[PDB]
């Protein structure tokens, strides 16, 4: 009678704890015992790490609000020290049931070995890599349990900082319409092989190419050749994961020169391919002509 | 269910070590009195910081109707090499390149999307300059908020330098010494980059829709055409030849090219032979 005693006053101490937490009221009501622990030893955790740095504004709180993905700080182990609220937004899974674990029970397989290499023309620090994280969101909302969850393509861009941790921001690539347009930007759909199938009429005030002329050709023709491997690793990003961002690249227009241009392309069902360019430039070296075909167009 | 208590062993253990200041329940005790020695997880300002941590940004707040900046973060300095002096006082059009006006002004317009409406958009804006100013590419993301006329429409943005790897000649600054060119499997030139005309002598268009061979010594052409046939039997592995080049003025000129076929990511099918022409 004693032993249990001394386990009842622990649930009873446990569960004050779990008060405790940084957390609205009748959240704890919801927490197991488990889940108390691990959010605990992880604020602990946390405010260590944010006491670290040698440094309140009503401003503050608009940072977060300006980001369009979430906040995401990993140990050296992988371990998931900390997740922003607006996870919950982009995974459907929610802070509180994400921090404290194991970054790679929600990493897909293929990229365990790609974020490894992360975690050990670009600054030494800084990260950018494609991560497909478990997410139980639908249109409808979150309409998935965990089991039947979806692989969502995350642009993680960062840096390693010293413990050493990884600062993330993870952003997502939107799914691809009607009239009126924006600007600086077109839409094209091609096949798996990159050939053009279709393009936004957009892109003659763009780069002069009428959207029937670019059927059927295909669109490593049309970036220049010093952009060509990295346009090459983002198609294939875009063939084992779904979705890809490019970096910046020059696009040959029609007559001659080129203008910078950054795509998100995403795989769509047999299967096609969408991409957004959104422009940096307007045409440079107009009077340059760099392609076969923009010599037989300047003629 | 033994995995259970022993994994509630290795927390209790964990929280021991994380607590400064035993049994279990002591552990717990002392644990929840060290919890209230201290709602969100994290503050406001630690959330900034570990933002500011992880990108290479800066927090602007601008007029929606004039681009007026009506706030700039001081980590605007570090990011953009610009002092709050050249920000504050002006607004957002003074700030980007002239190309990215009209685009600004799109975004900024409140006419379909107002209170709580989201933009995303890339520009380039001004960076500290010695010397014409000098432009550096700027993802923005923000949010549209009125800003307490009456109460005018703001937006609320963060903007990034570096969201992505950076997208040439490196060994002598002063002249180019190679020119990259792509060709068809059968060797036509189909793309070259200007600096052709400082390293042989010819203008784009006078080598585009010849072969490579007709500008390589007759000595050499049985090499140069093993060589290529080479690359295209490897499949994107590089391979280099060195040939004696005809010049459009000025002689035969040693050049080593080194190819390589751009498989299609997809069908693996040959896109083209990349080449990096260099003179030795």
């Amino acid at each position: 009678d004693a032993a249990r005693s001394r386990r009842s006053q622990e649930t009873e101490v446990l569960y004050q704890l779990a008060h405790t937490l940084p957390f609205a009221r009748g959240v704890s009501a919801h927490l197991d015992k488990a889940s108390i622990m691990r959010l605990t030893i992880s604020y602990l955790r946390m405010h260590r790490l944010c006491a670290a740095g040698e440094w309140g504004e009503p401003l503050d709180a608009c940072y977060l609000k300006a980001l369009e993905g979430f906040v995401m700080v990993l140990t050296a182990e992988g371990d998931m020290a900390y997740l922003s609220e607006n996870v919950s937004k982009h995974l459907g899974l929610s802070q509180l049931e994400l921090i404290g674990h194991s970054i790679f029970d929600f990493i897909h397989p293929c990229d365990q070995e790609e974020l490894q290499d992360a975690l050990t023309l670009e600054a030494p620090t800084e990260r950018h890599f494609s991560l497909r994280m478990k997410s139980t969101l639908t249109s409808r909302g979150r309409t998935l349990n965990l089991k039947a969850a979806t692989w969502k393509v995350l642009h993680c861009s960062g840096h390693m900082r010293a413990l050493q941790c990884l600062v993330l921001i993870c952003e997502a690539i939107p799914h691809p319409l009607e009239p009126p347009l924006g600007r600086g930007a077109f839409l094209s759909r091609h096949s798996l092989d990159m050939k053009f199938t279709y393009c936004d009429e957009r892109i003659a005030e763009v780069a002069g190419y009428s959207p029937d002329d670019l059927i059927g050709c295909s669109a490593y023709e049309y970036i220049h050749a010093l952009d060509s491997d990295a346009v090459s690793r983002s198609i294939h990003t875009l063939l084992s994961k779904g979705q890809a961002v490019t970096g910046q690249y020059r696009f040959l227009a029609r007559t001659g020169g080129y203008l910078w241009t950054q795509t998100q392309a995403t795989v769509v069902s047999s299967e096609s391919i969408i991409c957004v360019h959104f422009l940096i430039s307007r045409v440079e070296e107009t009077g340059v002509v760099l392609s076969l075909e923009q010599t037989e167009q300047h003629t | 269910e033994r995995r259970r208590r022993n994994k509630m062993t290795a927390y209790i253990t964990e929280l021991s070590d994380m607590v400064p200041t035993p049994d279990k329940l002591t552990i717990l005790r002392m644990a929840v009195s060290h919890m209230k020695s201290l709602p969100s997880f994290l503050t406001d300002q630690e959330l900034k910081h570990l933002i500011l941590e992880a990108a290479d940004g800066f927090l602007f707040i601008v007029s929606c109707e004039t681009g007026r900046v009506v706030y700039v973060s001081d980590s605007v300095t570090p990011v953009l090499n610009q002092p709050q002096s050249e920000w504050f006082g002006s607004t957002l059009y003074d700030q980007v390149h002239p190309d990215d006006v009209d685009k600004l002004r799109e975004q900024l317009s409140t006419s379909e999307n107002a209170m709580g409406s989201r933009r995303s958009f890339i520009c380039r804006m001004r960076c500290g300059t010695s010397s014409e100013p000098h432009f550096v590419v700027v993802h923005c993301t923000g949010y549209i908020k009125a800003w307490p006329q009456g109460s005018k429409f703001c937006l609320v943005a963060i903007g990034r330098l570096q969201v992505t790897s950076s997208p040439t000649d490196m060994s002598n600054i002063c002249q180019p010494t190679e020119f990259i060119s792509r060709h068809n499997i059968e060797g036509i030139f189909t793309f070259v980059d200007h600096r052709c005309v400082a390293t042989v002598g010819y203008q784009p268009q006078e080598l585009l829709g010849k072969n490579i061979v007709e500008f390589c010594h007759p000595e050499d052409q049985q090499l140069l055409r093993d060589s290529f046939q080479q690359v295209v039997k490897l499949k994107g592995q590089v391979l280099s030849v060195m040939f004696r080049f005809r010049s459009k003025t000025r002689e035969w000129l040693w050049m080593r090219t080194s190819s390589f076929t751009f498989q299609n990511p997809y069908s693996d099918e040959i896109e083209y032979i990349i080449c990096t022409n260099t003179n030795v």
